[PDB]
Parts: C-alpha cells; structure tokens; sequence
DNA sequence: TTACTGTGGGAAAGA
DNA sequence: AATCTTTCCCACAGT
C-alpha cells in the first residue's frame, strides 16, 4: 500500500 | 565423544544468545561469459561473520592451546561446487570475492554460491549456500513481463561506479554516503509520487521502478537516505530525460537530485558530491554527466546461517543449517506442533525453552513435536494460569544450537 | 613497444 | 511478424 516512511536525510556537498 | 545438550547449558545459552552467524551477500543475476573472457560478479558477494560468537569461539580454541593462526576462520567461495577461491578474513570480520565469474559452458540457468569454512587448524565449520542467482546474457526496453529483471519500489539494490579497478560501490559508514572500494551497500529503492516534497517523513508507493520516476534511496544497514532523486537512463556519458521504460538489472543509471539546477549524484574518488550536468546543444532532452555520475543498479539479496556450539567443539559441521519456515498447531490428547522448513534430520530436538520436546521427523522439510506441559515452566500449575512466552530452538544430539526467532506461548483457555 | 586483460558497445545470430 | 535474447566481435585503457 502507500506507506509513511521515516529515513533521516544526508545531502552530498557541491563540488568543491 | 558427543554429548547432549544439558538443561544447565541451555540456561545458559538463553541467557546469553552468543550466536555464530555466517552472512552471505549478493546480487540476484550475473552476467555470463563468452569464450575465455572472465566478467566478474559485481557487487562481489560478501561473507560477513557476525555474532559475539566468534570472538567466544576464538577465546575457547586458544584457551585449550590454539594459536592466532588455527583459530583463525578460513573460508573458500566457489559457484555451483562446478576449484574454490580462497577469501581472506584476517583482521577483519568479513571478506569480498572480487574475481568471481561464470563460463557459458555452464548451462545452468541459476545457481548458488557455496562458501566453505573451517579453522586454521582445520577443525571443520561447513558449506553454506547463498541465495538463488540467475544467469543473464548481458543487461537489456525491457518489459514488465520479466519482473526479475525488473527493479519492484521497497526492494534492495546496489550502485556501482565504474571509471576494473576503478570499482566503488555506494555505501553508507561514519554517517556519511560514500564511494568504497572495498564494502557495498543495500539500498531500498522507494517510489514517490511526482509531487511528494522533500523530509524526513515521505510517503512511498507501490510499483517498478521506471526512468524519469521520482525515488527515495534508504540504507537497508543505517537507515539514513538521499535526497529525493530522479532516476534516469544513461547512454554513453549522457543522461537521457525522457527516457520512462521499466528500470532494468545492470544498466546504468544516473539519479538527479530533484530540485536543482542540473545537480546529480556523483563520486569524486572516496566522496560522494553533487556535480552539475552540461546541458546538449540541439538535444535539449540530454544533459550530459561527469563519468562519476553513473551507476550501474542490480537487486541484491542474502543468506543468514546461526549456530552455536552449546556443549563445546564438535567433530561434525555444522550444515546443513536447519531452518524453520513455520509452525502450526495440531487436536490429539495433548498439543503438537507441526514444523516446515529445511534440511530436518533425526537427530534433531524441538526446545521450547529449557525443556526439550519428544519430536517426530518426517522427512527433510517437516518436523512434528509434542508441546511439553505447562507445569515443566510453572511449577504446580494444573491448567495455564497466566499467559507463559517460550523461545523455540533446535538443538542437534551433538549439542549444537540453531537459534530460530520463533515462540510459542501458552494461553489460558 | 607488444601482449594481455576486464569491461562496454555494437553486430550477427538464434529464439 | 517482429521484436527480443544470446552469442560473437572488438576497441579502450590500463598491466
């Protein structure tokens, strides 16, 4: 079914 | 000399629960050579020895006079027993087979890894079985038609990067994604709708994946996840954005981070970064990436292998594991259980709790026991006063313990 | 420099 | 039929 989730978010650094 | 499993060790290792586990991870197909080419297995599969276990297993064998190097784990990993290769686990608990591969003259359609392993003093452990792996010719439109080849929303799949050295896997450690080159990881692959925002809370849905559909990927391990990416086909160095037909085992792929000018996901050696795609000149429907912007996608699955060795060393491995698939009551004058599952023998008891269980073998897969009476866990107790929750084992005659996450509870009437 | 080797693309062949 | 899979071939970028 449509399901609720939960996952702690990481976002990759721009490139230097 | 063997010797049963007594009530005073089962106490014991209830209390405890200091399994031996053996993990093997892997993909679901592999590729198949032509002629004398060798295309390994990518992700190579992973033996991943887990449990306290181990380091109790180590202490026992150097107490009783070992060195390092005999009770050192030594494991071989071959394919379907068709001449093993030996995997190195020395300072650590795991190891990678990286140059594995499968010859056409092998006509099998499927197969399994066999890993087998003993102790540098080459007291024997056994051989366990991976998962079942299909044999593919190369990667693919596909249709929905083979959904083992299609990718469902809510299922595992690895990413790799290729610049055969060059190899890294996508894989989560020291709370960051990264690029390794010597472990992978399991990331469920979650379908969103097109205009699901981003959070920490989403919702997912139901379906396969195809290009051009917006995803959450989770680490299975860690649990932590990118950005909301766009999956998308890659041809060559470009991204191809109006590409929408079902995501497929080993091709290559490329993931947008929604919502940015051009951003996607991107290895710089051990990093994972954001790099920004070159838009094409007259084909306004491709973007074209950095090479560290590409990652081939393939399903992955695992074996899990428990034992433990609950009156000490033993002469016999300790495969074939036993495994309980269900249990179903059963009636007579007293109760009985009825178990189905695999690799079953006469020499195995039933445990629910410290009291062993009269058990009855059938065959391979199916198992009959008779469930003690309440009074062998409450003493006195002439019906089932309260309700009473048990752990239910399987103990081998020569005092080997297979841990099951089953129960049994007595209920009162 | 030549030979060899996984890998990735594409053509030819068979399903 | 027509498309799809399987096999075969070979260039690329490194030992």
């Amino acid at each position: 079914d449509a399901a609720k989730l939960r996952a702690l978010l990481w976002t990759p650094p721009p490139t230097p | 000399p063997p010797k049963r499993l007594t009530r005073e060790a089962m106490r014991n290792y209830l209390k405890e629960r200091g399994d031996q586990t053996v993990l093997i991870l892997h993909a679901k197909v592999a590729q198949k050579s032509y002629g004398n080419e060798k295309r390994f297995f990518c992700p190579p599969p992973c033996v991943y020895l887990m449990g306290s276990g181990w380091k109790k297993k180590k202490e026992q064998m150097e107490r009783d006079g070992c060195s390092e190097q005999e009770s050192q784990p030594c494991a071989f990993i071959g394919i379907g027993n068709s001449e093993m290769q030996q995997l190195n686990l020395e300072g650590k608990n795991y190891c990678t087979a990286k140059t594995l591969y499968i010859s056409d003259s092998d006509k099998r359609k499927h197969f399994m890894l066999s890993v087998k392993m003993f102790y540098g003093n080459s007291d024997d452990i056994g051989v366990f079985l991976s998962k079942r792996i299909k044999v593919i010719s190369k990667p693919s439109k596909q249709s929905l038609k083979n959904a083992d080849l299609c990718i469902a929303s809510g299922t595992k799949v690895a990413l790799f990067n290729r610049l055969t050295v060059s190899t890294r896997y996508l894989h989560v450690e020291g709370g960051n994604f990264h690029a390794s080159s010597q472990q992978w990881g399991a990331f469920y692959i979650h379908l969103l709708d097109d205009d699901e925002s981003e959070g920490e809370e989403f919702t997912v849905r139901d379906g396969y994946i195809h290009y051009g559909q917006t995803v959450k990927l989770v680490c299975s391990v860690t649990g932590m996840a990118l950005p909301r990416l766009i999956i998308r086909k890659v041809d060559k160095q470009t991204a191809l954005l109006d590409a929408d037909d079902p995501v497929s085992q080993l091709h290559k792929c490329a993931f947008y981070l929604k919502d940015t000018e051009r951003m996607y996901l991107c290895l710089s050696q051990e990093r994972i970064i954001q790099f920004q795609a070159t838009p094409c000149p007259k084909e306004q429907n491709k973007e074209m990436i950095n090479d560290g912007a590409s990652w081939t996608i393939i399903s992955t699955d695992k074996a899990e292998y428990t034992f433990y060795e609950g009156m000490g060393p033993v002469l016999a491995p300790v495969t074939p594991v036993p495994v309980v698939e269900s249990l179903q009551l059963n009636g007579g004058d007293v109760a009985m259980l009825e178990l189905t599952g695999q690799n079953f023998t006469p020499n195995l008891r039933v445990w629910f709790g410290d009291v062993e269980a009269e058990t009855m073998y059938r065959c391979g897969e199916s198992m009959l026991c008779v469930v003690p009476d309440i009074s062998a866990f409450r003493e006195g107790w002439r019906w089932v006063r309260q309700p009473v929750q048990v752990p239910v084992t399987l103990v081998r005659n020569d005092g080997v313990i297979y841990s099951t996450s089953l129960t049994f509870t007595y209920t009162p009437e």
